[PDB]
């Protein structure tokens, strides 16, 4: 229930506000900026902010903080959905979030902001159905937001039907700096780009573990993904009487369902870190990394990055497999690596000097974390079944669909 | 199907070789399309097997079930879950409408002896579905 | 097919040989690597990670991949197994308290299937102090003679005189290669 | 080809599951 | 690449090479400092800070840097190892109750990591009363046959005559060139 939202910008200059219920004043936004300030440098500081009985909740853009200024004990829950709702359809309206556009398009913009929420209520939300009423480049409301099926506008007309998916693995490894993985998790991601005509209604169909269990097929490899989330097209009603994932697909790329699910295997990369920092004279790192993915599977653009000294400088590495760079402003040697094969063994030795006057304060131990990302390759073991794409004209469809796997949150904790 | 014909003479002597009672990773053909096997397709691969035999009368195991559905998938890029047997105790009937094959007693339901038999009739009749009608949805 | 080509190549030598450096930490691993490679007693730090290197003799380029014995290390020694076709084994005739810990580690990478083809190699490590024991004591506390089906071998080699190095070779070739 | 993992055909259901 | 650049700078001499000043305090460090870059003996006051020089001889401009060895300035002399090729020791054989300062202070410095391939330089300095002691005898008394893996020469200066700098510059320039 926010009184009304606002764009901020890096220098505190508002980039563009827009009231929404009138019961806070503009002016509370110039006390917003010194409030920030103090949290920052004091650490009290947080997105949700509070100038005495408004709140003034902001969220950091990508140059500016999207301030919404509230006064009573709105939603903060629906204030945020609102504002990632804002945020999205922005980026898709506007390719570059900076305040190169944000005063570029003010004309579409205001139009856009006024239709999105009154009253500080959002009524549009769908990117598709604001830019068939709302463009920067007016006829009246498209009645798809009117009608049920908000999420596949009717009409569309294709010259073919293709369907590209998209099976993204997270791989998130938390291992501690004992050696012992701490958080192992895996978040699915079923991305599908549905370009057809007409408003089809996918069918989702695979191995899932309870759906095999439920039709008597729990024998062979089922991904039992320990949260499931559909899509706003997915029908939740369908999932839960017999798991059936009956929407209709959107119109573009959207995210139908996204599987989370912890992971008892083996790290796809084992990576062995060694310090061998001298008392201010050399470091040395003994970095060896292991491939635990099966040979049939190579990790494209593998970086495992390794945080260097802070203060190191005149650093050789020697390694075997994979080019080593140290950027000074990352202050750490990434282990970049175009092609990693599976059980692939990368040996590395780090050695730098060390300036003579010891450091003023500690600088801390950031975890090491690798950017390896090994498509074509299926982890979880989980099989799409079929996808059941019914249109009322009636045609034949070819979607597609690859199954990637990078490395999310693989984070190894320091010595 | 030329490979499926080279393929079956391997699949029937590794089935052989193994008794009656290492990599890790899931690697994903490039392009391979993955689908359940249809009943059409259950039925050509069961009257295939019953032609070239090895698959009649021979003694079911899970090792030899396990074999011969990873060796379809290869050929064929066909899941293997389709070629399940109908719960105990007794003959187990195939689990996909179509297939010709079924598991019978030939003497617990793990400890006792099974073997495939051919099955037209489970072609054309669901008695798997009938008796399940639940896991059939 | 023909297979000229293969007696071309093996007229003039083609075979290369592997190897393996295992062992307790501070134990020479890296040392005896660095005499075998280079020919000189390096100073290394402790190996946080391995060392990789290859040394060629008798027209043979045997690999070594050194491994640490630390406890963060010790797991990792599993990753270097795979495609490895030889092994060698740095004891502690110096460190008493670490021998037995050495004693269990090679036991258990002794009781892997995957680790069966390759024949013992223990070189006799810390030869330079009168503390140091001889080619059977060490071998009868480590129970080499209990190890079936393995070609273990007694030699000892001693990081800064590098003497016993060439006797481990010559057998570790003997052990691999069985040719004129 | 595209990085990622090449896109392959889907079916439309279980066909085993009639 | 091409090393004719290389090569050209070399045949004329290209070489400088590096050194350092390093003993106990009033131990002739200055005072052979400034016999070596200019050749008289010249008065200076305790070194407080650090004197920086260069000494040019057989082509190869050889910088020291004097540090002198007192109490504030012996925690200081680790800023000058930084960068640094060579080093000079400085003894006292005149002064008995100070030589067991230096071979202390010689001992932790040598027990540096970072000093570790800088060949051992110790001047016999105070070679001008008969209370100094021989070439084998201040050696002894501080252990260099005792240092592992360090190249250390015994030379004989005097800072009043000047005799032993050139045997003393000569053996420093073989143990760091070991070129024609
Ligand atoms: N002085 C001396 N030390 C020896 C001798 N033999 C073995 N060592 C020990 O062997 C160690 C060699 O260390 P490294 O070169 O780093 O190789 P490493 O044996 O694998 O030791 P780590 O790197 O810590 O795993 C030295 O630290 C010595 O303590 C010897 O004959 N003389
Ligand atoms: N008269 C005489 N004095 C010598 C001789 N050799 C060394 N010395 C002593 O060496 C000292 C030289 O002092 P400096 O020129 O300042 O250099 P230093 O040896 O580093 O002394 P500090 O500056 O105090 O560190 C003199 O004070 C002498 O006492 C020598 O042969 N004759
Ligand atoms: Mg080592
Ligand atoms: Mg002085």
């Amino acid at each position: 229930s926010a009184s009304a939202v606002y764009v901020l910008d890096l220098k505190g200059k508002v980039l563009i506000c827009r009231n929404y219920r009138g019961d806070v004043d503009m002016s509370e936004v110039e006390h917003f900026m010194p409030i920030l300030m103090e949290k920052e440098e004091e650490g009290m500081l947080s997105p949700i902010l509070a100038h005495g009985g408004v709140r003034f909740m902001w969220i950091k853009h990508n140059n500016l903080y999207l301030v919404a200024t509230s006064k009573k004990n709105a939603c903060v829950s629906l204030v945020f959905s609102f504002l990632y709702k804002v945020v999205q359809v922005f980026s898709e309206y506007f390719k570059e979030l900076e305040e190169e556009s944000i005063r570029d398009n003010f004309v579409i913009i205001y139009e856009l902001l006024d239709e999105l929420m009154d009253f500080g209520y959002p009524q549009t939300t769908d990117s598709k159905i604001l830019q068939e009423y709302i463009t920067q480049e007016a006829p009246r409301p498209p009645a798809t937001v009117t009608n049920a099926v908000s999420w596949r506008s009717e009409g569309i007309k294709y010259r073919k039907n293709e369907v590209f998916l998209d099976v993204i693995e997270a791989v998130n490894l938390l291992v501690s700096a004992n050696g012992n993985v701490l958080r192992s998790e895996i978040v699915g991601s079923i991305k599908m780009r549905v370009f057809l005509s007409g408003m089809p209604e996918l069918r989702l169909g695979l191995n899932d573990k309870v759906l095999f269990d439920n039709t008597g097929r729990g024998k062979s490899k089922s991904v039992e993904l320990e949260d499931v989330k559909f899509h706003q097209c997915v029908r939740l009603s369908r999932f839960e009487n017999d798991r059936t994932i009956s929407f209709i697909p959107p119109d573009g790329e959207f995210e139908l369902m996204s599987y989370r699910l912890n992971t008892h295997v083996k790290p796809l990369i084992w990576i062995e870190s060694v310090i061998e920092k001298h008392s201010h004279s050399r470091i040395e790192y003994m970095v060896k990394a292991k491939s635990q993915f099966k040979r049939r599977s190579t990790a494209n653009n593998v970086e495992i990055h390794i945080p260097v000294p802070n203060d190191a400088d005149s650093p050789k590495f020697k390694t075997t497999v994979g080019s080593v760079k140290w950027v000074p402003e990352n202050s750490e040697i990434v282990w970049s690596v175009k092609s990693f094969p599976g059980g692939k063994e990368y040996l590395m030795r780090a050695h730098f000097g060390l300036p003579s006057v010891e450091a003023e304060d500690k600088e801390g131990k950031p975890p090491i974390s690798v950017k390896f990302e090994i498509p074509y390759f299926t982890t979880s073991g989980i099989q799409v079944r079929y996808l059941k794409i019914i249109e009322k004209s009636g045609y034949q469809a070819l979607p597609w669909v690859r199954y990637i796997t990078q490395n999310g949150d693989y984070q190894l904790r320091t010595q | 199907s030329k490979s499926s014909v080279i393929g079956w003479p391997a699949v029937r002597e590794r089935m052989r070789r193994a008794e009656p009672a290492e990599e890790v990773g899931f690697p994903v053909t490039p392009q391979v399309p993955l689908r359940p096997m249809t009943y059409k397709a259950a039925v050509d691969l069961s009257h295939f097997l019953k032609e070239k035999g090895g698959l009649e009368g021979l003694i079911h195991s899970q090792r030899r079930q396990d074999i011969l559905d990873l060796w379809i998938y290869h050929t064929q890029g066909y899941f293997p879950d389709w070629q399940n047997y109908t719960p105990g105790p007794g003959v187990r009937y195939p689990l996909t409408f179509g297939w010709c094959y079924k598991l019978v007693p030939v003497e617990d339901p793990e400890r006792e002896v099974l073997e495939w038999r051919f099955d037209s009739r489970l072609a054309f009749h669901h008695v798997a579905r009938e008796l399940h009608p639940e896991y059939f949805k | 097919g023909n297979i000229f080509a293969n007696l071309f190549k093996g007229l003039f030598g083609k075979k290369e040989m592997r190897i393996l450096m295992v062992g307790l930490d501070a134990a020479g691993k890296t040392t005896i690597l660095y005499k075998l490679k280079l020919g000189e007693i390096v100073t290394t730090i402790p190996t946080i990670g391995f060392n990789v290197e290859t040394v060629e003799y008798k027209n043979i380029s045997f690999t070594v991949w050194d491994v640490g014995g630390q406890d963060k290390i010790r797991p990792l020694w599993r990753h270097y197994f795979q495609n490895t076709q030889g092994l060698i084994f740095v004891v502690d005739s110096n460190d008493r308290e670490r021998v037995n810990e050495a004693r269990e580690e090679l036991m258990r990478m002794l009781a892997e299937d995957e680790l069966r083809d390759a024949v013992l190699l223990v070189f006799a490590n810390k030869q330079d102090l009168p503390n140091a024991m001889n080619a059977a004591e060490i071998t009868d506390k480590l129970g080499l003679h209990s190890l079936r089906h393995r070609n273990w071998y007694i030699q000892a080699t001693c990081a800064t005189s590098g003497d016993g190095l060439y006797e481990g070779l010559d057998w570790l070739s003997n052990q691999l290669r069985n040719q004129k | 080809d595209r990085k990622g993992g090449s896109y392959s055909q889907a079916a439309g259901s279980d066909s085993a599951q009639s």
